[PDB]
């Protein structure tokens, strides 16, 4: 490859298919390499920026 | 949406992972009043009235008369 691009699907943070959907979709896919830009709920934006920790150990730099 | 309370207007919306109902004792406010909620109230009688806090700056004589002896 170059150092940038291509990359693959699994290593995108959003949310694509499982089973036989996802054989499909890399069956009828213009790239299967291209991500459905739903992200990923358990990890992105989580824990919530008025739940972060770091608030209590923050110190002014 | 205004009917939604304070503390889950903000769970609703994904500012904290907690909500009200599970947040510990000592984060919750401390309140030496009584906590009223009041939605919005336009388009109704109980819309907000706006006024002045103050009274007039210049304040006039109450006219009281004197006799000439
Ligand atoms: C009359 C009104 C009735 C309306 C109701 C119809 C509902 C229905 O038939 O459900 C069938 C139902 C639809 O699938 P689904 O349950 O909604 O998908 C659930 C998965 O989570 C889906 O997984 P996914 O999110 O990863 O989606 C992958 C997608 C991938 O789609 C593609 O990439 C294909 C792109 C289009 C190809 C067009 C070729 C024509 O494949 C499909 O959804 C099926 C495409 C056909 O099952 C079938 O696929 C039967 C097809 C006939």
């Amino acid at each position: 490859m170059l150092p940038g691009g291509p990359v693959p699907v699994f290593k995108k943070y959003t949310v694509g298919s499982k089973g036989i959907w996802e054989k499909l979709r890399v069956l009828l896919a213009i790239a299967p390499n291209r991500s459905t830009g739903n992200p990923i709920v358990p990890l992105y934006r989580v824990p919530t920026p008025g739940s972060r920790p770091e608030a209590n150990v923050y110190q002014d730099p | 949406m205004s009917q939604v309370e304070p503390g889950w207007h903000f769970w609703l919306g994904y500012g904290v992972d907690t909500a009200p109902c599970n947040t510990p004792k000592e984060k919750l406010p401390i309140r030496a009043y009584p906590y009223k909620f009041q939605p919005n109230y336009t388009g109704t009688p109980g819309a907000f009235v706006t006024y002045n806090t103050l009274k007039p700056k210049i304040s006039a004589w109450e006219p009281v008369t004197k006799q000439r002896s």
